[PDB]
């Protein structure tokens, strides 16, 4: 049989090749590059409704010192204690920063005031810092401009002998994280292609087959990136360096797998003695629906990230979904089109005997004694959960970026003279309906300041009652500057600057937020300000919300993918139990991938998994893993008729070597992503790589065939099979 | 087709022997080159092709093409 779509591609193979090449030229020439669209289309890094985000907005609004949740800190360092010379350099620097209304919304200049200069100067005396409020939220294009605008001002200013200035803060780190991610795109792709080229050269032993196979992936990659770039450039979507980095590797990985499936089946047909024309249709009948089904799965699975609350995940759905739909559409049309035209010159014929005795013998054992094989593989798959009790996620973006990026250089300058908490302060603001500048309420400020200072895990609290941050009149001139700094001009609100002991990013720091809020309420209970409203802001408060949010949206991403992938597999295969088995088996194996990844990173390498790793990697593992099952199961439906058991053996031989090669290519492609500067994306890369190695070696080869052998005809319910 | 021809087809396909090459008297492990696992494949393939059960104890008694033919003839009724 010759399906209609196959005939059309066969008849118009040539222009289909030109049609996609012309499209590649258009998106390459008339559309800015994806790594350049992301920079002008990046998304804010915190959900608009997070209590930390809105609290940070209120504190800025009430104190009239900005509207964004973005702040940057300028550290001044010297080889000797900072004298008057540093002050002149500092004083001029602050005035210059104030003049830039566009980017620097406010400069909380404390070091220039003797009444509070010692509050920011290092105990060593050789360093000091100033906090800047920047325009635009963290990670947005405006914030990256503001950070650069501040950074250039610091660089252009002439420093005294031996003094140096660095710019840091969450916004600076986010700006540098984006640049590092894009800067490393070329290295990831060059390594990926170079490794894949060498691997495919061993599998086929023919350079032309590899060259044409990789060229087709280039068209899929260039068209997928080109289409996503058009959307971003038009303002339709938000982007992040994770989406660009993840999209690029998925297109290369998935795009190559479709090429391996297409050639793998075509070459198998030629071994059977089929003519070039008949072999091409045999390839289409056997893999056209598998590629489409394995394509809608990755597009659908990644799209389920759009239900997550974190912008890191929410913005990751559509760009990957559109990227995979475009890559798949090319693979289904350019693939068979290139295969046919190549066949006209006899380029894609197999170079070596495609032996099958290896997998038929494996399939015979699995099918003859399926229950023991099922039990052994389930235990191996489940034993990965032994790493769950010791699994500790991390939120410190510093540790997952190069040591030399400017934000990290400035941070390292702070650690040399300050405690690690000084660059990540915590602000608590109480707002009421009364003017609190009266002395009676100041006692409550003293009470709450001590009470908040009583919470474990805090080092320092600054306020009107504690100008220096530790325990030691309305008319003194010096006090007036403090009054307008720690009290709102209206007097209805006051704020306390709190410093933890130890990095607030740590789970210990996150635990402090709840204690701080409870302590604040306890201190104010039975006081005139008992009805006040408490707002908390800063890194500890930010990641208290992210930690809670990152949990549920891992569940939503995982559960939604299972529901969606099952629906796709149910439609593709038309069999209920087969659809459940295809994805159910991969769901169990997630424990093996989680165990392998935690063991490699947290234990062997002593680097905790970033909080983004599991949600991003779980989506791909379910998607790609089910595709390999779909390829295998879709072959069962063909070979059945010769026997429910003998069909599994025959299909195992045909699809055995094909999936193994395709499995390793995808695993290595995601593993090569560890070359990125962003260690967060490298952890995702090897987390997916390790899982797909497990899926291709155990899930598809020993678990799925054993379940099919066990269930018999019920594996194909409600289809009538004998 | 003929039951004997179908059995020979299955045997030849599994063991890589042509239809005319496989003989009634030939033995799988001694002449056609089978082993402890290719015989299991043979048994399962016959079971599936002819919708019949070869019990494990009975599996041992199929040592030649003929033995399979007699078994299936005595059970394909
Ligand atoms: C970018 C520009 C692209 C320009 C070109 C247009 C695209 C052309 C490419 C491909 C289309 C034609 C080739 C694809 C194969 C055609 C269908 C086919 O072969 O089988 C259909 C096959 C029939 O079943 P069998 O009988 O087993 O098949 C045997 C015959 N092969 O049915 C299927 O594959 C079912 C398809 C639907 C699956 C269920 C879909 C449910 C929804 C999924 C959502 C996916 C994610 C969405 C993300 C949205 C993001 C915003």
């Amino acid at each position: 049989e010759k399906p209609f779509i196959a005939r059309m591609i066969h008849a118009f193979a040539v222009p289909i090749i030109l049609g996609w090449l012309a499209v590649c030229v258009v998106v390459t020439v008339f559309v800015p590059s994806l790594e350049a669209v992301g920079q002008e289309r990046s998304v804010s890094l915190s959900p608009k409704d997070a209590p930390s985000f809105e609290a940070m907005g209120r504190i800025g609004m009430v104190f009239k010192e900005g509207d964004s949740d973005s702040f940057a800190m300028v550290i001044i360092e010297g080889n000797q204690p900072l004298g008057d010379a540093a002050h002149k350099y500092y004083d001029g620097l602050v005035a210059q920063l104030r003049a830039d209304k566009k980017h620097v919304q406010s400069v909380q200049d404390l070091w220039g005031d003797p009444l509070t200069a010692a509050g920011v100067q290092s105990n060593d005396g050789k360093a000091a810092y100033v906090q800047l409020s920047l325009a635009g939220n963290q990670g947005t294009p405006l914030a990256n401009e503001s950070v650069e605008a501040v950074r250039s001002i610091v660089e252009s200013t002439p420093a005294p002998p031996g003094i140096k200035a660095y710019v840091t803060g969450p916004s600076a780190l986010a700006a540098d994280m984006h640049h590092s991610g894009d800067r490393s795109m070329a290295r990831i792709t060059m390594v990926t292609v170079a490794v894949i080229f060498i691997m495919l050269l061993l599998v086929y032993r023919s350079i032309i087959t590899v060259v044409l196979l990789l060229i087709t992936v280039g068209v899929e990659l260039t068209a997928a990136r080109g289409v996503v770039a058009v959307l971003g450039h038009s303002g339709a979507i938000g982007l992040t360096t994770f989406a660009v980095s993840l999209l690029t590797s998925l297109a290369i990985a998935a795009g190559t797998d479709y090429g391996i499936f297409i050639i793998g089946r075509y070459q198998e047909a030629r071994q059977a003695g089929e003519d070039k024309e008949a072999a091409y249709y045999t390839m289409y009948r056997g893999t056209a629906h598998v590629i489409l089904g394995s394509g809608l799965t990755i597009a659908g699975a990644t799209f389920c990230l759009s239900f997550a609350r974190m912008p890191y995940f929410q913005t990751l759905g559509i760009p990957c979904a559109v990227g995979m739909l475009v890559a798949v559409a090319v693979a289904l049309t350019l693939g068979p089109a290139v295969l046919h035209v190549g066949s006209r010159f006899g380029l894609f014929d197999p170079k070596r005997l495609l032996k099958v005795r290896g997998w038929r013998r494996v399939g015979t054992v699995v099918v003859r004694w399926p229950l023991p094989v099922l039990v052994a593989t389930c235990a191996i798959a489940l034993v990965g959960l032994l790493a769950l009790p010791g699994y500790k996620t991390s939120y410190n973006d510093r540790d997952y970026l190069p040591d030399f990026i400017p934000a990290n250089q400035g941070y390292a300058a702070a650690d040399r003279h300050f405690s690690q908490a000084r660059m990540k302060p915590e602000i608590l603001m109480i707002e009421s309906d009364h003017d609190m500048r009266n002395p009676a309420d100041f006692l409550v400020l003293d009470k709450l300041a001590k009470g908040i200072f009583r919470v474990p895990g805090i080092s320092r609290v600054q306020a009107i009652t504690r100008p220096e941050g530790t325990t030691m009149v309305f008319k003194n001139k010096d006090f007036q500057r403090a009054m307008k700094s720690f009290l709102s001009s209206d007097g209805h609100a006051a704020r306390f600057i709190i410093l933890h002991r130890g990095d607030p990013q740590s789970p210990e720091g996150i635990k402090s937020i709840d204690a701080i809020r409870t302590a604040a309420e306890e201190s104010l209970k039975g006081t005139p300000l008992e009805d006040a409203k408490i707002y908390l802001a800063g890194t500890a408060a930010v990641f208290h919300d992210i930690s809670e949010g990152a949990q549920w949206d891992l569940l939503i991403a995982a559960i939604s993918s299972l529901c969606l992938i099952f629906i796709i597999m149910l439609i593709i295969t038309r069999a209920f139990i087969a659809a459940a088995v295809i994805v159910g088996t991969v769901a169990l194996s997630l424990g093996a991938s989680f165990g392998l990844s935690v063991l490699l990173w947290q234990h062997i390498l002593a680097i905790h998994l970033h909080w983004l790793v599991l949600a991003m990697s779980v989506i791909v593992l379910l998607a790609v893993g089910s595709d390999y099952n779909l390829l295998l199961v879709s072959r069962f439906k063909q070979e059945i008729g010769a026997g429910l058991k003998t069909g599994i053996i025959r299909s195992m031989g045909g699809t055995g070597k094909v999936v193994t090669n395709a499995g390793l290519v995808f695993a290595v492609t995601m593993a090569s992503m560890a070359v990125s500067d962003l260690r967060v994306i490298g952890q995702v890369g090897t987390t997916i790589g390790l899982g797909l190695l497990f899926d291709t070696l155990i899930v598809r080869s020993f678990m799925t065939p054993s379940i099919a052998a066990l269930l018999g005809r019920w594996f194909w319910w409600p289809l009538r099979v004998r | 087709s003929t039951i004997e021809e179908r059995v020979k087809k299955i045997i030849g396909e599994q063991l890589g022997v042509k239809q005319e090459e496989v003989t009634n008297n030939a033995s799988f492990v001694e002449d056609l080159g089978a082993d402890s696992l290719d015989t299991v494949e043979l048994v399962m393939a016959l079971e599936e092709e002819f919708d019949t059960e070869i019990p494990d104890e009975e599996a041992e008694k199929i040592t030649t093409v003929q033995a399979a033919i007699d078994y299936i003839n005595g059970h394909q009724a």
